[PDB]
C-alpha cells in the first residue's frame, strides 16, 4: 500500500515547479492592458463627449 | 498562450486527486482564470483609442473642443507604464517551491527504491516455518524487552492467544 | 427541457449550439443537478471555447463533423463529464 501512496508522487513534485511557475506569471502579468483599461475608459468619455 | 495557460491547469486537477482540499491553488487557478477571462473581453471591446478627425470630428460643424479633446488624448498618450515591480519576492515563493519539491523528490525517489528492496526482502526471506524466536529477539531487543517487565509488573496473564489458535483442549 | 432553456438578449451560434446538446446524448444525467444545468452548459462552453477551440473552429467552417471530429468531440465531451 505505501508503494502506491510513494508512487503517486513520483512525477508530480517535479512537474508542479512549473506548474508552480507559471501560475505566478499567468496571475501576475495583469498590469498592461490595467493601464490599458485606463486608456479604454479614456476613449469611452472622449467617444461620449464629442458624441454628446 | 491563453489555451497553453490553462493547459498546465489541467494537470493539476489529475494533480488534485490525491492532494484534498486545496485552500487556495484552485482559487489561484480561478484567479488566473478570473483576471484573464477579464483580459480578452478588455481587449476585444477596445476600439482604437483615438477620435476619428476624419469622420468623427467633421461631423461637428461647430467643432471648437475636439482639437483640445484630440490633444488631450495625445498628451496622455503615454497613459503609465506596467508595473513589473516582483522581482525579489515573486523568486522568494519560487525559492521556497525548489527547496521543498526537491526535498519531496529526493525522498520519494529514494523511498520508491528503498521500499521496493523491501518487497525483493520480503519475497525471499519468509521464513514462516523455520524462523527462531530467539532470532526475534535478535532482529528486535523490543521482543526481548518487552517480556521482562511484564513479569516483574505482575501481567502474568497473557491474552491475544485464542484468537488465532484454539487453546486446544482435550475433548 | 432545463437545457433548452436560454435568455432573451443572448444569441447563440451553430458551433457551440453543437457541443451542448451533443453532451445531451452522452451524458447528461450526471448533469450537476437541475438548478445548476445552466452553468453546466456555459462552463462546457468555456471549456470548448478554451483549450478547444479547433473542434469550434472546425465545425463552423466546414459546417458538419466528421469521424475524427466526431471522436473529438466524444473525447471532450466524456473529458468535462469527468470533470
Amino acid at each position: 500500500d505505501r508503494i502506491d501512496s510513494v508512487s503517486q508522487l513520483q512525477n508530480v513534485a517535479e512537474t508542479t515547479k512549473v506548474l508552480f511557475d507559471v501560475s505566478k506569471e499567468t496571475v501576475e502579468l495583469e498590469s498592461e492592458a490595467f493601464e490599458l483599461k485606463q486608456k479604454v475608459e479614456l476613449a469611452h468619455e472622449a467617444k461620449a463627449v464629442l458624441d454628446s | 498562450a491563453k489555451s497553453a495557460a490553462n493547459k498546465l491547469d489541467w494537470a493539476k486537477v489529475i494533480s488534485s486527486l490525491r492532494i484534498t482540499g486545496s485552500t487556495a491553488t484552485q482559487l489561484s487557478s480561478f484567479k488566473k482564470r478570473n483576471d484573464e477571462a477579464r483580459r480578452q473581453l478588455l481587449e476585444l471591446q477596445s476600439q482604437p483609442t483615438e477620435v476619428d478627425f476624419s469622420h468623427y470630428r467633421s461631423v461637428l460643424k461647430n467643432t471648437s473642443v475636439i482639437d483640445k479633446i484630440e490633444s488631450y488624448v495625445k498628451q496622455y498618450k503615454p497613459v503609465k507604464i506596467d508595473a513589473s515591480k516582483q522581482l525579489q519576492v515573486i523568486e522568494s515563493f519560487e525559492k521556497h517551491a525548489m527547496t521543498n519539491a526537491k526535498e519531496t523528490e529526493s525522498l520519494v525517489s529514494k523511498e520508491l527504491k528503498d521500499l521496493q528492496s523491501t518487497l525483493d526482502n520480503i519475497q525471499s526471506a519468509r521464513p514462516f516455518d523455520e524462523l527462531t524466536v530467539d532470532d526475534l529477539t535478535k532482529i528486535k531487543p523490543e521482543i526481548d524487552a518487552k517480556v521482562e517487565e511484564m513479569v516483574k509488573k505482575g501481567k502474568w496473564d497473557v491474552p491475544g492467544y485464542k484468537d488465532r489458535f484454539g487453546n486446544l483442549n482435550v475433548m | 427541457t432545463q437545457l433548452l432553456k436560454q435568455n432573451q438578449y443572448s444569441p447563440l451560434a451553430t458551433e457551440e449550439q453543437v457541443p451542448l446538446i451533443y453532451a445531451g446524448v452522452n451524458g447528461h444525467l450526471d448533469g450537476i443537478e437541475l438548478s445548476r444545468i445552466g452553468e453546466f452548459e456555459s462552463s462546457f462552453l468555456s471549456y470548448l471555447k478554451s483549450n478547444h477551440n479547433e473542434l469550434l473552429t472546425e465545425i463552423r467552417e466546414k459546417g458538419e463533423l466528421s469521424k475524427e471530429l466526431l471522436a473529438s468531440l466524444k473525447s471532450a465531451t466524456e473529458s468535462f463529464v469527468a470533470t
